[PDB]
């Protein structure tokens, strides 16, 4: 499709020019557009040639070509990556559920509550297990915390040699 | 309540496992 | 462990490879590769203006095509969420 195609759809194949379906090769031209040769049977085609997905939205591109494969019952799998570096990951909150532990923050949380109800009067004086128990082990999943909440942001500001 | 920790345990497990057979 | 295999450049120690052809084979494996709004637009209502040089320097555009000669998915309920931080 970055081919000028008005002027160029004669004269790309000779046979197909004796024949006289010229107009009927497959290409591009002549919110989305839809093609009609994917209606009947697809048998010495190999390949799809994808197009109209550079500059846009990550997440947009994703909805529309998975649609698209739904639209007309056709087969490959879809990915996205990113260049750069980790640390630029500073733009999103990342979270996550694991069924691996879920057995165990459930095993945990409860075994805490056991033993906030037998030192309770030494404990509901210090500020840091009073902090402990109202933002970790009071929620009810392991994946409302966040990447964020792991970590002490002014050691990992002072890993990076440019805060110096 | 001498069973609430196998409570939690258990209501996570047969969550997943609930999900999983579905 | 997750988070570190968004990478372009360490995805392609895995997986090795990927070329450019426009499309995908039948069964194969599309990849998208995109890139943050900064590093495109180098240089080019004042909180107005403020707001929108800042999210759309945020964003995520769509650069670039691979494709993979092979499909990698086949029941676990395990997922990873990603949250854009408000301005």
């Amino acid at each position: 499709y970055y081919l000028n195609y008005p002027q160029l759809y004669q004269y790309w194949s000779y046979d197909t020019y004796r024949k006289g379906r010229s107009q009927s090769h497959p290409a591009y031209f002549y919110n989305i557009t839809p093609n009609s040769d994917l209606l009947h049977r697809l048998d010495d085609y190999s390949f799809y040639r994808i197009e109209g997905h550079i500059g846009e939205a990550n997440a947009t591109a994703l909805q529309r070509i998975l649609d698209y494969q739904q639209r007309y019952n056709l087969a490959f799998d879809v990915i996205t990556l990113k260049i750069g570096n980790l640390q630029s990951f500073q733009d999103i909150n990342i979270s996550g559920q694991f069924d691996d532990l879920n057995a165990d923050f459930g095993r945990i949380k409860d075994t805490f509550a056991k033993l906030w109800q037998r030192y309770e009067e030494s404990w509901s004086r210090n500020v840091f297990l009073y902090t402990l128990k109202r933002v970790f082990f009071d929620k009810t999943s392991l994946a409302e915390i966040k990447s964020d909440q792991l970590f002490n942001p002014i050691v990992a500001r002072a890993s990076v040699k440019e805060a110096y | 309540a001498a069973d609430t920790l196998n409570y939690f345990e258990l209501k996570g497990l047969m969550t997943a496992y609930q999900q999983r057979l579905a | 462990q997750i988070m570190e295999l968004q990478l372009f450049h360490k995805f392609a120690q895995n997986n090795p490879g990927m070329e450019h052809l426009g499309g995908v084979p039948k069964g194969g494996t599309f990849v998208l590769v995109y890139v943050d709004g900064r590093e495109l637009v180098r240089n080019l209502s004042p909180q107005e203006l403020a707001t929108s040089r800042e999210l759309l320097n945020r964003e995520d555009i769509v650069v670039g095509d691979f494709c993979l000669p092979y499909r990698f998915s086949s029941p676990t309920v395990s997922y990873v969420l990603t949250q854009p931080r408000p301005i």
